[PDB]
This record gives C-alpha cells, structure tokens and sequence, in this order.
C-alpha cells in the first residue's frame, strides 16, 4: 500500500474506465480489441497492487499489441494533425493521453520497486496503438 | 474486527440488543473492509454509571477495534457508519439528549493471534 | 495556498465537472442524486481551500450517502465485470475513478494539515455509490 | 472522556459504586480538560478473576480513562495521578494482602471519533 | 499486565473460567516478562452477541492482553501466541461451526500509568 | 527529459485531447476558437519539451485570449451555478479543470527551470475563457 | 493595487489620459484578482526625459504594484494584459517606434497599512 | 529613508502639504530608526487619476516609505501603522465616499545603495 | 532600465536637467549592461518637500535605477556608484547645508515584465 | 499547540502578570494605561493561540500607543541605569519582558504569517514602557 | 550536562526564587504551603539534574497539591476573565504561576527527549493551577 | 543581528533591570556594588551586540568580583531562597544572571566572543548568591 | 538480497550449524528436539530470504516450543556461570547465537514487516536452549 | 583504523581461529588443506588491514581452491537438503563455512567502500563452497 | 536499552558462553582463571545493560589481569591458531573477546560508559592469547 503503488493502480483504473467509455464509439472489431485491452489492464493492476506477488501480463500480450500496431501502421498515412478529427477518434486520443499518464505512474513504481517492466512496455505499446486507431477512424 | 457497544441501563432503544447488533454487523460488512464471519459484536448494559457531575442521563458508546493498516478515510467512515446506526436505535433515556459515540481503534497486526478450534 | 491544498481543490473541481457531464446521461432520480453530490463537493472545497476555517459537509451527508448505498446494494448482484457495460454506466465509472483520485489528494491534505477527515470519508463513500449506480444502470 | 472502573468482587470499598463514580467525575472535571457533560463513567464488578499464580486471596481495582488525543504528557500523567488517588482513597480493603490500584490513561484517535446526540 | 477474556454465552469450555484464568496466568508468568503478583486477569461471559450476518449459530473467544510499553515485537508476538494456544486448548466447542479464538496484545503508555497499593 | 518537463507535456497533451473532443459539441464559431487553442497548445508543448530552446506562443496569443474574454464577459451574467448546465457546457467545464491542471504542471516547470511564464499566463487566461464559453452555452 | 503610468511629453495617445486610465482599470478588474474600488491608477506626463544616448524618442511605462502572495502566471498575465491596453492607446511619438512596458511588482503584505477615512 | 506621498487632486486635507510632510517626518523620526537629517519626504498631487471602474467621484491618498533593509517585521509594520495614522488624520475628505489611505513600507537593498554629500 | 531622478525645487544644478539626463545615460550605457535604446531616464523637480524635522533649509537629489533582475552584486553596486558620482558632480548646491545625493538600484522581476514596441 | 505558539502565549501571559504587579506602583493615570495594555495583551493572546482564527488588536490600539508615546516624549529628557526609583524599576522590568514577548511573537510571525500587528504593538509597548519609567524618575 | 537538562534546572531554580519572594507577601498558611512547594521543587531539580538517577517527588506530593486545589476551588467563584494582579499580593502569585508554566515547558522538553520527569511535569502543571487559585483567593479575601 | 546575539542582549538587559529593582532593597554598600555591576553589564552588551567589534569588560572587572567574593565568603557559613524579602530579590537576580550566562555561552560557542563576559556573569551569579546569604545572616 | 535479509539468513545459518554440533553432545531425546529445531530454523530462512513470499513456520511450532518449555521449567531449579558441564556449555553457546539471530531477524521485521513469528520462535528457542542446558547440569 | 577494516579483520581472525579448531577433527589430507587456508587468510588480513598497501593472495590461491572444489564435487552426491552436522567432524566444518560467509560479508563491505579486496572476497566465496563440500565428504565417508 | 547496549550485552554473553566451553579443556589453574573472568564479565554486563547505573568491575580486576599477563609473558617466546585442540579453544575465545570489545567501544563512544570494561576486555584478549600459547608450549 505504498504511495506509488496506490497511485499507479488508481491511474490504471482510470484508464480502463476511459477505454470502457470509448468502446461504445467504435465498431465491432475495435470494440473487441478494446475489451482485450481492458482485460490486460486488470492483469497489470493485479501485479502492481500485489507488488509483484501476482503474475501480470504475458509476453504474448505485448506481442499481440505489436502485431496490431503493424497491421494499423500499414493503413495509416500522416502531416501533422490536431486531436479529435471526428468524435470517435477524439475518444481514443483521450484514452491515449491517459495511457501515457498510467505509464508515468507505472514507471515510478518500476524505478522504486523493480516491478512492472513488462507492464510499462505494454502501456507504452498501448499508447501507440491507441494513436493509430484514432487516426484510422479519421481516415475511414 | 470487534465491536463493543455499551449502553446505560436507563437507555431505551427502539429495538432489542439483538437487532441492534445485527444492524451494526450489516453496516460494517457493507464497508467492504471485513469478511462476513469475522465481525464479532457484543452488547453490554451498564448498571452503575454516572455522567458528568450534575440530572438523569443516558449514553451509548461503541468501540470498534480493527486490525491496523487502514487509512483515515476508512476509519472515519466506519465510525460515521456505526454512529448513524446506533443513533437511530435510540428511543431516548434520562431527561436530556442521548450522547452516542463511536471510537475506531487499530489493533497491532503483527502481534495479533488468531486460531480456530 | 499550500501546494496540496491547491491540488486537492483542483481535483475536486475536476470531479465535480465530470459529474456535471454524467448527470446528462442518467434519469431524473439519479440526476437529483448527482446534483446533491455536486453541492456537497462545493462544501468540501470550501473547507479545504480555507484550511478548515470554513465548515464543510455535515455528518448528515455522509449518512445520506450510506443510506443510498444500502438502497442500491440491495438491488445489485455481481461476478467480475469490465467498466462501461453501457454508455451511461461508463460515465459513472469514469466519475468513480476520479472520486478516488480526489480522495487521494484529500488524504494528502489530511495527513499534512489535519483537516478533511469527513471529506475523505464522504469521497470514499461516494466512490462506492458511484460504483453501485453504474452497475444498476447496466442491470436495468 | 470515558472512564471504566473494574473492581474485583471481593474488593471492599469505603463507599458505593455510585459515590465512587461521582468522586471520579469531580476529579476529572476539576482538571479543566473536560466539559461537565462529557465525562462518562461506569463501574464494573468482576466475578471471575485471578491475580498471579499464588494461592493467596487477592483483590484489585483498575481504571481506564480514555480521552481524545492531542494532550501533552503532563496532562495525561496528572489525570492518571488524580484518579488513582481517588480510587485508592476509596478502597477499604479485600483479600489477604494489599489491594493494587491502577489507572491507565489512553488516547483515542481524534479524527475518526464519531459523536452525535439523539 | 491485564488480561481480559471474553467468551460468548454459548461457548463450551473444557475447564471452568477459574481454571482457564489460572492457566493463562501461568502462561504469562512463564514468559519471564512479568512479576507474579502483577498479572491480573478476568473472565467475561457475553450474553448479547452476534457474529457476522449469516444465520448460523456461532461462538467466539477473545482475549486482550494489555502490557506496559517498551517491549519488542518478538516479545509481544510470543505473548500473543502463548495465550492463544491456552485459550484454544480450553475450547470444547460451541455453536454450529468452529470457534474463533483470538488474542490482542496492546501496549499501555508507561509514563502516564499510575499504580498505588492500598 | 526531467520529470516535471515530461509531466507538463503529458498534461498539455491531455488538455489538447479533451479540447479535441469538446469541439464536436460546439458551433462553428466556438469550434474555430477551440482549434486555435489546440494549435497554441502545441506551441507551448514545443517550448516546454525543449526547455526553452524552441520559441513558444507570442504575446499576440495572450492578447487574443484576452480580447475574447472581454467579448464574452460582456455577454455573461451570473449567482452561483453548478458545472454542466447543458451537455455541451459540461464538456467545456471539464476542459477548464484540465487547463488548470496543466497550469499547475507548467508552473512547477517555471519554478524549477525559469521557463514557460507566458505559457502559464496563457493557460491561466484559457481557463478563464473556457469558463465563460461554458456559461454562454448555458445562457444561449 | 496601484497603477502608475508614465508617458513622455511627446507621446501622442489615441485617447485622453482619462480614457486610458479607465481602460486600464477595466483590464485589471477583469483579471478577477482585485476588488473594483481598490484599483487605483494615475497618469503622469514627463517633461524632462531622455532615451538612450543617441533621435527623438517617446516611451510609455507602467508599473503595477499589487500585494504579494500571487503566482507567476497571475503576475505575468496582469503584465501582458496592461501592456496590450497601453500599446493600443499609442498613436505614436518621436521618429522611432514607441517602447511600451509594464512592471508588475509585489508589495509586502504584512507591513501594508490601509485605513479609510 | 524616503517618503513619497501621493494625493489625488480632489482630496481635501486638513493641513497644507507642508504641514503634512512635517508631521510625517516627526512620526518617522520618533520611531528611533532614523537619523533626523536622513528623513526625506515629498508630496505629490495627482491630476489624472481613476479609482475603480464605477462612476463615483473618488479620492485617495497613498504613501510609500522606502527604508534600507535589515529591519524586522515589527519595525516595518509599526512604521506603516504610524504613518498611516498621520495620513488618515490629515484627511478632511474628498469625492463622494470615504477616502482610502494607505502606506507601503518597502526595503531598499543596502549593499548597492549609494550615498554622497555635496 | 529606468532611471528616475528626483530633485528638490531649491536644488541648484551646474547644468540643466537635459544635460544631466544625457550624462546619466552615458554613464549607464558605458557599464556594458544595457542596450543604448533601452535606457530610459526622467527628471522630476519636487515642489513640496521636507527633510528631517530641523528648520534649516535643505535640498536633496535622489535617483532610482530599476534594472531587470539577474545581475550580481558587483554590477548593481557599480551601477549605483557610477550614477551617484554623475549626480554628485552636477550639484552646484542649494539650501543652507550640504546636499545629499543618493542612488537606489533595484531589480525588476524579469519573468513578469512585459514589453512591446508600437 | 505548535511549539512557538505555546511559547509565545506563555511569554505574553508572563508579560501581563508583570504589568499586573507594576500597576500597583504607579498613579491613577498610569494605572489606567496599564490596565488597557493588559486588556490588549489578552486580545493578542487570543489571536496567537488560535493561529489567526480569532481577530486580535485593531489599528486603533497601535495608534493609541503611538499617541501616548508622543505625549510622553514631549516631556522626557531623552544614558541612565535602569531603576532610578523603585517604581520606575518595575516598569523597566516590564519593558524587558515586553521585548522578550516580541521575540517570541516574531518567531510565530516568521513561521506562520500571523501576528504582525501584535508584534508592532509589542514593539510600541516596549517604547512606551521605557518612557513611562523615565517619567517617574523625572517626576 | 545536556542543554535541556541545564535549561530546565535553570528555570526551576528561577521558579523557586520567585516563590521565595512571593512568600513574604502572604499569610502564615499560604507561606507554609509555598515553603512545601519550594522543597518539592528541589526534589524535582535533583531528578532532572541527575537525569533520572536521583529519585524525585513521590506520588504523595501530587496528591497533596490536588487536595489543596479542591480546597481552594470550593472557595473561588469567577464568572469571567480577570486581569492579573488584582492586589499586590495576588500579583506576586500570578507572576509565580507564569513562571511555573515556563518551568513546565522546559521540563516537558526534557521528558520528551530523555523519558524522565513525567511526575515532575504533572506536579508543575498542578502547581500552576494551585498558584492561580491562591491568587484569586487573595483578591477575594 | 543573528538570533543568539539578540537573545543574549535581551537577557542581559532583563538582568540589568532586575538588578535595578534589587538595588532599592539593599544598603548603601551593596547598592554601590550593584550599580557597578549594572555598568559592567552595559559594557558587556556593547561587546555582544557588536559581535566583538566593541571592547567589553576589562580583566579588572573579573578581578574585582573575585575580590568581593572572597570578602563575602569569609562571612558566610542548605536553605530555601528568600529567607528575607531583601535576600529574595538577590536570589531572583542570581537566577537571571545564570539565564544570561546560558545565552552568552550560546553566543560564545557560535561566534567565539564573550568568554570574559561569560566568566564575569558566572562570577556574578556567585557574588549574588553570597550577598543574599549575607543579608539573611545580618 | 537487501543487506538485512542477507545478514539475517547468514546468522540463522550459523545458528543451525552450531545446533548441528551441539546435537552430538546430547542424548536421544534432546537430539530429536534439536533436529526438529534445525528443520524449523530452515523454514524460517525460506521466509526471510524470500521476503515473505514463502510461508515460514506455523503457530504449531511456536506452540510446540512452549510446551517443551513448560515441561522443562517444571524440572529446573530456576544464578550460575555458563558451561557447568561440557555438554551444557554447547547449549549455552547455541543460546547466545539464537539471540544474535533474533536481533538480526528483528531488524528485518522492523524494516520490512515480516518475520514476526520467526522472531517469536527464536525468542522461545533461546529460552528452551537455556533450560535444556540447565537440565543437563542438573542431571 | 576505519570501522569496516577493523571489523573485517576481526572476522577473518575469528574465521582462522575456528579453522584452527576444526583441523584437529580431520585427517591428514584435510588438515593440510586447512592449514594452507589459514595461511591464505593471513595474507588476506594483511591486505585488508593495510588498506591495499600490502599485497594479498595471488590468483594461484583462488585457482587452487577451485581445483579442490572440482576434486570434491566429483565425490559428493546430494539429492536434497541435509541438516548441518551429520557427524561431529562434519559439524565443525559447517560452523567454519558459516563463519567464512560472515567474513565475506565484512570483506564485501570493505570492497564496496574502499575498492580493495575483490580477490579476497572471491577467495572467501570459494572457501565457503569448499568447506561445504569437505563437510559432506566426511559424512559420506 | 538502545541498540548498542543490547548488541554489546549480547556479545558479552556470547563471550562468556565460549569461555564456559573452553574451561573444560584446561587444567585446574587455568580453569580457576577462566571462572574469575566469567564472573567479571557478568559484572561488566550489569554496567553496560544499566547504562552506567550499576557499578561494573573495579580497578583491581584490570590490575589482576595485568599481573597474570606479566606472569605468562615471561614464559612465552608467528604461528597459526590452534596448535593443539585446547589452545584452539582459547584462540576462539580471544577472537570473541575482541568482538565484544568492538561492541563495548561503540557503547562507550555513544554513551560515555564502559571505558574500564573496554580496557578489561582488551587486556583479556591479550591474556587469552598468552594462555593459548602456553598450552601449545607445555
């Protein structure tokens, strides 16, 4: 119940809730992706809240996000754009910024306790995926 | 956790000690901080008592003992929750208002022993 | 104007604003509850901003939330669910996570200045109520 | 504050529990630390008790004063001394040896303490 | 030190309260932390009680040992374990399920503690 | 890549994203204002992220917000009101509370590094503008 | 707060000093930091002045004194706000551009005396 | 130290500016903090002024005392209070409402302050 | 930077305010701390003034240099000394005793200072 | 209950008590002045003890002391040792205590930001007590 | 040798001296009480000075002050705040009271840092209350 | 000035004032001694206040107190403070001189000044003790 | 791998080794007791080394030592110098080491919140070892 | 002169003394090994006590222990945890092992603070492993 | 008891126990010496444990050890520890006495007590060294 453990779980909970809202603004495919993400976040929270005693996300989950990222990078061509081109993409840009906030809190935990490196990697990859999904909505 | 409720003999409750204890346990359980079977409550009636130096009075006091490691919001809320339950159980007593209070104290966790027979 | 006082009011303001949005996604009964909550939050902000000089919420308000919580617990039966089952419930899950963030900031204030214990209790009870209301929407 | 006085069944007091409690409340009131109507005391007689392992008949009197926190050590020490003197003075005797009289002064967490009046 | 043992009315003990208290005092004395004549214990039977919210007859036994402060954690933990074992052995049963037995070991502020002998 | 630099950019990004959502709930005029604001925020992020190496917003931008503020103050008459009178105004109240959070982070950067004073002034003025715009929506 | 505006004699303003002071007070009031009746401003014309060592020049300077206890964003914004007001009041003067500036200074709060007759 | 007193043109004083300045210097001298010949004061009348935004005729009096640094808060606060009282007494009135009178006491950096006598 | 020179009405200068201001700007420019076009100076004659409490006629000259912050003490001290010497040499005399000449060098907060050119 | 709050009230209490003794060695006029001072000190103690929550002395009280100071400076020839007469000695003792009270009040002001007027009052008081003592010796 | 030990004894000595002066302004009964107090203070100084190696005041001394306090409270009726020093004699006791409070603060510092003197602090606290009442009694009588 | 300088002068001023009161309760001889002491205290305050820039008491002053101490020790044979009213005043002065000493020693430890002053104050507290006893005896 | 974790396991290992020597100087009954202690002293090392991740000794083990302690107190007349006989000396050495192990375990408990039962066990152990040594000298 | 230097030599001395006792419970071969070890320990103490100014053990000594370790590992077959002290003689070596580990901890503190003794620490680590194996060999044989 | 106090008594107890073992490997004369030493150690533990409140060893004890040391130095002419089994036991005791000394010195540095105890322990470690050599020689 160390300060940074609590704060990191707090933020991850907040992230999950924002995704929970965003998933009602996307299609069936993206919804399925976002639900998988919410489940992965819960695994991350278990690991952090328990200070490493409970296993978190497997390497498979990071690999899964990376595969989606390549899938989507192939369909995204950007110059500079502002956040929120459409309403639906806006929701994902908000989720992205929160995932980054969650990452900062997770990294604090990693730096002080030595746990969560995979979680941090996942959250980092997640913020990249959320970026791309938002751009895809605007494009399509 | 352990809940001890001390009432004066001249206090009149809306309901029986039995019912009061059941309500108190529901209130504590509902906090989400405790296992159902762990909440141990007991009611005590005081025959020899005095309040202040001046007038017939009655009082009700409870003391909740919980293991340590909880924050202040949690302890404060447990106090507030029980106090409301106890207060609504009071019909009256004496010739003045009835003071109702709740202490929430922490029990040292590392030294606390527990066994089941 | 101490750092933690400012930060706590900031967060409470943010909480109130999120509730202000959520109240447009709920029915008349829940809307009325949420408006009462926004008013209570303002009382809390007064107390914190003034470092205890101004009285905050009464014990009646905490008792009020607790009564609502029992009312709703009786109607809620949960296993594990993800946040945001419906759009409307999602808004309340977001509010819940913010109320917890507000609590963390209020507790920092309590720990350093000795004020706000009731406020913290209220916010804690609030985060429980918001959880239940969200579940109720999904159920109904 | 709350004052609980526990006496063994075989303890003989100079006066009744009623009078003892009144004296105790006066002693506490006189400290200047408490409001008159807030001092709540109660007397308890113990029927099942033991003291030590020796077979000699014994008796004791113990009190525990619970006050809200935020007081210094001089205040707590003096409240202890004040009550202890009252309790001791009120003991007539009991058992086959001297009566032990003691007082604990403990603090109650203030922020979490709930109080209301019906 | 002061030992208070609270049992529910429906608890059945292997021994009488008298015997339990004597065993408890021996267990505490044997710790080497206390003077023989200082160990004061008392047994209380509870008539009005409830455990949990489920409609299951239950019984429990709880003790609270209050000692003066200034002891380490090993000592307090061991005193807890010692008493708990005694209390557990003395339980015959009660209610419709296993009996929870527990012991709290708390410290009393030393500087403010008063003690007199009459 | 100092802690407060990162955190401030994080928050400014989050602010921009929330504005990006809000702009889909307002009319053409307010949308245009909000897009100008998102562009200004990017300039602020450049300056902060680079620790002053990159020029940020000009004095013209602060003057621009101040002109809008006077325009809107002239049309706003308030007593005390709760956040979120309408759904659209609620979105701007949320943005306002975030702009204040961004300000707190920017001020931390200013206090430690000596940069961002104009950015902080801009964000302060922005939080005032967002307040007024929200009230205008409720009034109209 | 106190606002002192110093203009050179050869500065030409778009508005009268009266009008400039009123605009300045509105700008300060609008900041939300001050009570309406507390904002005290004054305009001063300088007859003996020199700028630099080299050319006819004119300048406008203001100094806003506020009580302390405000953050940097607030002070910076008050500066920016007044500077814009002052700048838009300048028609011109001299043979070069007119420098316009605003200082925002804090006054010690604990020692500041205030009475009303 | 340097004392600058600014008054609006529509302020009416009980005494002339000359007299006010003399009283102010006496008040400062009497503080014991200054040499007699060091107290330099000046009175300024403002012709172009505005107070607030409301269309109400107003008048004000402001003074600013600059002293070298190195004094405590009691001293600065008292110098402020002393002058403020003098200035307030000298006001007869002006405008359509009460006259605000105020005094700032500021410190001048000592190490960099130059002083010569011709 | 801003330089304000205040002289009493009865102070006699060797030269006109115009020339004095030009000399002051040269002295400041020569410090290497300022751009030429940024040095803004102004001269003020005081008609209502007093010095001390004594009836002897007096005169004074005071200047205040305001510079942006971020300079060391040597720089500020030297700017003070430089101007003070310029001002002192401009004094012919005045009053019935020596003329006090002084210079304050103060720093202006840099981050909040607004500047633009029309 | 903070250390410096307690210590400052302690000292102010001590000051008031010393004035309470001194007032029995002075005439009716000075006695009246000293009683008003004891009342003002009580108000200061309220403000400090409550950490600023309770209002203390008004600017009127500081102005009052300043008027008395001028009244007395006008009739005082102003180095002597303390205690020229017994009565003046009592006021010199009070003066030194008022200065001790000031030092404690200033610590509170520096730490908590409260009591600046109180400190000014105490400073002015120590000047008044000085002059009153000299007046007794002169008269 | 330790700063707070030295300072506390210093203050207790100062207290005793002030009582020594005050006792010449009171009657035979109060004088006897004040001399008992001066002797008790010396016992306290022994304990504080020796850092707990020398026994200080016995419990009976606190009980003694408390009995006097009750005796006097029964004879004192105040309705509102009264200024210190109603009479010359009462003034002397108000000064002693304020010093006892100063002695207490110094003793408490010692208690907090070294763990000694809790009874002494209690005694000084009770003493402060007694001196207050005695002063009021003089003014009343 | 630095906290300990200020506090030490404060206390020395307080000491001087208490002596100033006590001198009205003693005879002509002791009064003369006490006035010399008040003058010496002022000289000490100069030194402490100026952080050593101003010379303080000469070695002759300590020697003077020591001579008086021997004079009085020869005439003096546990008692409570204040045997007579007059002696009580000197016991109060003694306790204050010790408080002044503690403050002066803090200054000495921090700044390296005032050692003679501290010695003087120490000797003074011994003299005041003896004078008080002499009054009670006589 | 934290400093105090390592040091505590080090000491517990050293304790176990000393018991391992002592067990060859005692009879069959005491040998059996000492072997059980060495096993229990290993479960304690697991818990500490893993910072609480691995469960240590149960309450049964503490209860077991307490029963032995009562058994032996009943036959011991309870000041002598350590080592009355060679065999008792070995147990006195083990006792002093168990106390050293306890001090290290307590440091771990205070810093990390783990090992309270272990500390209780070690405390009880040092009491048992004391009594066993006295029993040997008596017999 | 520095705390950790002193403490490390202290512990190494204690280690040497324990080996000195153990060597009277082993056969001629192990005795010869243990005496070589006691001599190596003295070289280590020289280096540590002198804060690196005196050369300590050579690389050859570490290599020597490693050769013995391989010799003995080949003759030791354990399947699970065994309690210390299977025989009296093996018990002595288990005690020596635990002390060598204590010596290592103290030597490492010295290395971390002063930068000296890395080889000594390696030697002590290898020694701990050798003593373990020798003890097991005695129990087996 | 603060930490240094506890740790020092712990070590002194451990020392005493090791001597208690060693005394069964020596002859009647050395056994008598070692028992006197165990008694002196207890006296030291009283002093350390009570933080100086209880008197420790008298100066006679240090003098006693020194007399024995001279007696034995006269009979003793680099060797490895443990030449014989019996001498080994005393070498172990010696190293422990030095550990006890280090802990006692920490107590002395922090609390100002135990200097004689430390001197005794130092002299003891010298005596134990010599006794061990004597056994090997004889």
């Amino acid at each position: 119940k160390d300060s940074p453990i609590i704060e990191a779980n707090g933020t991850l909970d907040e992230l999950t809730s924002f995704i929970g809202e965003a998933k009602h603004y996307v299609d069936e495919e993206m919804k399925g992706i976002l639900e998988e993400i919410q489940n992965d976040i819960y695994k991350i929270m278990g690991e952090i809240g328990s200070k490493g005693k409970i296993e978190g996300i497997s390497e498979e989950r990071i690999a899964w996000l990376l595969k989606l990222i390549l899938r989507y990078m192939e369909m995204v061509n950007l110059s500079f754009v502002l956040p929120g081109g459409t309403l639906e993409s806006a929701k994902l840009d908000v989720c992205r910024t929160i995932a980054r906030r969650a990452l900062r809190k997770v990294l604090t935990v990693t730096r002080e306790f030595g746990i969560g490196a995979e979680a941090a990697a996942y959250l980092l990859a997640l913020s990249d995926l959320l970026f791309l999904l938002a751009r895809v909505i605007e494009i399509e | 956790p352990h809940l001890v409720i001390e009432a004066t003999a001249n206090l009149r409750l809306e309901t029986s000690p039995g019912e009061l204890l059941e309500q108190a346990n529901k209130a504590l359980f509902a906090s989400g901080q405790f296992g159902e079977a762990d909440i141990k409550s007991r009611f005590v009636t005081l025959e020899a008592y005095r309040q202040g130096t001046a007038v017939e009075r009655a009082y009700l006091h409870a003391c909740l003992s919980i293991l340590d490691g909880r924050d202040i919001a949690t302890r404060t809320l447990l106090g507030a929750s029980l106090c409301a339950v106890l207060a609504e159980a009071v019909a009256g007593g004496g010739e003045e208002g009835v003071q109702v209070s709740v202490e929430v104290r922490e029990m040292e966790r590392l030294s606390y022993a527990k066994r089941v027979v």
